[PDB]
C-alpha cells in the first residue's frame, strides 16, 4: 500500500 | 485436520517498498518590483512565476 | 562446538477413518482405515551472534 520500487503496479 | 502454514508474500512485499525521500524544504521571502505603461481593456501579464 | 540452539518436536496424530462404503471382498462396511497429521508452532529459539 506504500511507494513500491519500480513505480506502482497493483 | 491439519492447520495450514503462512506464506512468506507480506514480508517480501514489504522489503519492496522503497523509503521516502527528505526533501529538506526552507521558507524565505521572494519579493519582486514591476513597472509598466498599458491602455485598459487588455490583459497585461504583471506577474509570472 | 557447534551450539545447540534450541528444539521443538510434534506428535504424528494418526486418525481413524471409517469406511462408509458398502461391503466388499477388498474391506467390508464399517472398516477403519487412518489418515497422519502433525503440526503446530515452535517458538524455536532466540539467539544474538557474536561472530
Amino acid at each position: 500500500a506504500r511507494s513500491m520500487r519500480g513505480g506502482i503496479r497493483l | 485436520f491439519g492447520r495450514k502454514v503462512p506464506s512468506n508474500a507480506k514480508s517480501q512485499h514489504n522489503f519492496s517498498v522503497i523509503p521516502s525521500a527528505n526533501i529538506q524544504r526552507s521558507v524565505f521571502n521572494r519579493s519582486s518590483g514591476y513597472k509598466t505603461t498599458f491602455d485598459a481593456g487588455y490583459l497585461i501579464p504583471v506577474f509570472l512565476d | 562446538r557447534p551450539e545447540y540452539l534450541g528444539s521443538g518436536s510434534f506428535d504424528i496424530n494418526i486418525n481413524p477413518v471409517l469406511q462408509n462404503s458398502a461391503t466388499t471382498d477388498a474391506s467390508p462396511q464399517g472398516n477403519l482405515a487412518a489418515y497422519g497429521v502433525s503440526g503446530g508452532v515452535n517458538r524455536g529459539f532466540s539467539h544474538s551472534f557474536v561472530e
